[PDB]
C-alpha cells in the first residue's frame, strides 16, 4: 500500500471537495488540519473550483435559515466550510483576494438569525469568527470593504441581544472598525449613527452591572476610549457615560486587569478637558 | 452522530477567545 | 484690544515657525496645543515652509549628537518640533505624505545615541514616541517603509541596553512590526535574524526576573506569542524559552494583569504541540 | 532657563504609556 506524504493527503482532500459524494468528509478532515497546515489557505484558493465549492456549501443552507429549520448536522457541515474560509480570510497570500470576491457577504444572513437553538448559535459564532479573524489582521482594506456593508448594524443587534460570547466578538469587530480612522469618522459622521452606537454601548454597561464579564467589559471600554478620540463623540460622552463607569462598580473586577483600568482612567480623563 | 458536541462547542469558544484577546 | 479666535491664534504661531526670531516660542505654544487642536497636523502640513522648518530644527542638532554635546535647551527645542511631527505622523490626512517624504528617517541618528544624560534620554524617548505613534495606526504602508530602513537593529539595541521606558517603547515598535504579516516573515525568513531577536528577548526576561516591570513583560510576551505563529520560530522557542516564563517566577506579578497571563499561557500551549 | 524640568519628563512618559498600552 502507498503511504502518501502529508502534503499529498491534504491536496487529495482538497480535490475531494469538488464532488458532492466526497465533499462532506473532505471538509471534516481539512477543518481538523486548519491549525497544522500553515499554507492551507493558498492551497485552497489556488485550487480550481475549490472556493466555489465552499460558497456552494454556504448557500445550500440559505433555505434552512428563513424560516429557521437548520439541523445540527447541517450546521456542523456548513461550519466546517466556514472554518476553511476563516483560514483564507486570515492568510496574507489570500486575504486581499478574499475581500475582492466580497466573500464575507455570504455569512451575513447567518448573522441576521435570532433563533437560540444550538445549530443557529453554533453557526452564528462560527460566522463571527470568520469576520473576527478578518479584522484582527489590522489591514486598512478590510475596514474599507466592511464599511460598504451592513456590518455595523449587524454587530449592534448582536451586542444588544446576543449570547455573552457573541456579544464579545461583535464588540471586538466594532472595536476594530472604530480603531480605523475611516471607521471612527464613519460612525461619528452623523449624530444619529453615533447615538445608536452609544445607546447600545450604554445598555451593555447596565447588563455588565449584573453579569460581570471581564472580556466583554474590556472591549466595551475600548470602544468608549476610541470614541473619545472624535471631538463630536467626546462632547456627548461627557453627559451620556453610564454612572457605573465612573464609580466603583467594576472596581473589584478591574483590580485583576490593569490594562482595562488604564483605558477607563484615560477615558474619564479625556472627558474632562 | 454528526451533530454538535461539547468538544466542538468548546473548541469554537477557545478559537473566538484567541481571536479577540 | 482685539480678541483673536483660537484658529487664527494657531495659524499665527504656525506662521511664526518660518522665522528664527519667533520659531522657538511658536514651537512651545503649538506643542502645548497638540492634544487640543484635532486638525493641527493638516494645518502644519499644508502651510508653506512649515514642515521644512521643523526638519531644519531636527537637522540643526546633528552636529551636537556625535560627539555628544547636546544641551538641555537644544534637546527641549527639538523635542517640541518632534512633538509636532508626532501629530503629523498619526493624523489620517497627513500620515501617508509623512511616510512618502520619508520623515521618520530623520529621527534615527537620535536612536543611535547612547549617552544616558537627561538631554539625550529626553530626545531618545521623544523620538521613540514619534515612531510609536506611527506604528500604532496599524497600517501596512508604515511597516513597509520601516523595513527599508534599519529600524529593527536600532530597536534591538535599545531593548538590550536602554532605560526601562526606552526598552518598553522599542519593544512595542518591534511588536507592531511582528504583528504585520510582512514584518513577521521578514524577521523569520533568516535564522540569523530570528536568533538575534530571540537572544535579545531571552536576555530581557532575565533582567525582568531581577528588576520587575509589568508593562515591559507584557510586550515581551506579546513578541514571543506572535513569533510562535511562525513555524521555524515555534520549534526554536520550544528549546530557548526562558525558564522564568515556564514556572511561577512572574506568576506573583502577573496576578494583577489578567491580559498578560492569557498571552503567556496561550504561548506555552503552542509550544507543547 | 529653558531646560528639561521634572514635569516635562513625567508628561513624556504619560504620552508614551498611552501609545504603548
Amino acid at each position: 500500500g502507498p503511504h502518501m506524504l502529508e502534503r499529498e493527503k491534504i491536496y487529495q482532500w482538497i480535490n475531494e471537495l469538488s464532488s458532492p459524494e466526497t465533499r462532506e468528509n473532505a471538509l471534516l478532515e481539512l477543518s481538523k488540519k486548519r491549525e497544522s497546515v500553515p499554507d492551507l489557505a493558498p492551497m485552497l484558493w489556488h485550487s480550481f473550483g475549490t472556493i466555489a465549492a465552499l460558497l456552494q456549501e454556504i448557500v445550500n443552507i440559505y433555505p434552512s435559515i428563513n424560516p429557521p429549520t437548520l439541523t445540527a448536522h447541517q450546521s456542523n457541515r456548513v461550519c466546517n466550510a466556514l472554518a476553511l474560509l476563516q483560514c483564507v480570510a486570515s492568510h496574507p497570500e489570500t486575504r486581499s483576494a478574499f475581500l475582492a470576491a466580497h466573500i464575507p457577504l455570504f455569512l451575513y444572513p447567518f448573522l441576521h438569525t435570532v433563533s437560540k437553538t444550538r445549530p443557529f448559535e453554533y453557526l452564528r459564532l462560527t460566522s463571527l469568527g470568520v469576520i473576527g479573524a478578518l479584522v484582527k489582521t489590522d489591514e486598512q482594506e478590510v475596514i474599507n470593504f466592511l464599511l460598504t456593508t451592513e456590518i455595523i448594524p449587524l454587530c449592534l443587534r448582536i451586542m444588544e441581544s446576543g449570547s455573552e460570547l457573541s456579544k464579545t466578538v461583535a464588540t471586538f469587530i466594532l472595536q476594530k472598525i472604530l480603531l480605523d480612522d475611516t471607521g471612527l469618522a464613519y460612525i461619528c459622521q452623523t449624530y444619529e449613527r453615533f447615538s445608536h452606537v452609544a445607546m447600545i454601548l450604554g445598555k451593555m454597561v447596565l447588563q455588565l452591572s449584573k453579569e460581570p464579564s471581564a472580556r466583554l467589559l474590556k472591549h466595551v471600554v475600548r470602544c468608549y476610549l476610541r470614541l473619545s478620540d472624535n471631538p463630536r463623540a467626546r462632547e456627548a460622552l461627557r453627559q451620556c457615560l453610564p454612572d457605573q463607569l465612573k464609580d466603583t462598580t467594576f472596581a473589584q473586577v478591574l483590580k485583576d486587569d490593569t490594562t482595562t483600568k488604564r483605558w477607563l482612567a484615560q477615558l474619564v480623563k479625556n472627558l474632562q478637558e | 452522530e454528526g451533530g454538535i458536541d461539547s468538544g466542538m462547542m468548546l473548541q469554537l469558544e477557545k478559537n473566538l477567545v484567541d481571536i479577540v484577546d
